[PDB]
């Protein structure tokens, strides 16, 4: 059996730390809801 | 239970000690999350319980108490946020330009950052702090990296 418990607001943080990359990704998405690379 | 709006911790005790198997949205009295995280299962809060109220696998989403309520949309422009609650770590804000899934149906924001797989569910803001979809559905790229749709539902 599962529960919850609270973690934080939803909130924008100013200087929140900034990373990540922004790839072009050609996708299918099967009924199993899964997504695999196209190519 | 505990009602109040913000993000949530999806812990089960069928495994090992207490293990994370994700993260959720509460927000106007609905908890939001991927359906891979709880696969439709109830949920247990304090003595309060939540029962699915709708989900889709394809979409893997799932809303508990009441319909989805998330409607904000990525602009397609703008940085966001990733707000990331790691196992066993505090809630921590990743700003980022999301990519682009391309798919036959149309276009879909995708935000390229690693973390453990009980991140599912982890809530994309914009700068209103609007929730624009959950993390933790998406793929493996060349590099051996993940990359997650920005993964949203739809409001009546
Ligand atoms: C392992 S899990 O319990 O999180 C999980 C279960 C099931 C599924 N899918 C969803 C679509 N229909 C059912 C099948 C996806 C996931 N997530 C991931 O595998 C993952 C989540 C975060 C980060 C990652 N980074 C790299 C690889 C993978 C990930």
């Amino acid at each position: 059996d599962m529960y919850i418990e609270r973690a934080g607001d939803i909130t924008w943080e100013k200087d929140a730390e900034v990373t990540g990359n922004s790839p072009r990704l050609d996708v299918a998405l099967d009924e199993s809801g899964d997504f695999s690379l196209v190519e | 239970g505990e009602t109040t709006d913000g993000v949530y911790r999806v812990m089960t005790r069928r495994l090992l000690g207490s293990t994370q198997v994700g993260v959720g949205v509460m927000q106007e009295g609905v908890f939001h999350t991927m359906w891979h995280v709880t696969k439709g299962a109830a949920l247990r809060s304090g003595e309060g319980r939540l029962d699915p109220y709708w989900g889709d696998v394809k979409q893997d989403l799932v809303s508990y108490c009441g319909p989805w309520k998330l409607d904000a949309a990525w602009d397609g422009l703008s940085e966001v946020q990733l707000l990331a609650v790691p196992p066993g770590e505090r809630a921590k804000n990743i700003q980022t330009l999301p990519g682009i899934f391309k798919t036959k149906d149309g276009d879909i924001g995708a935000v390229a950052l690693d973390y453990p797989a009980g991140t599912s569910g982890s809530p994309i803001l914009d700068k209103c702090g609007r929730v624009i979809g959950l993390y933790g559905n998406g793929v493996v790229i060349k590099n051996g990296s993940y990359v997650s749709a920005i993964t949203q539902g739809k409001r009546e």
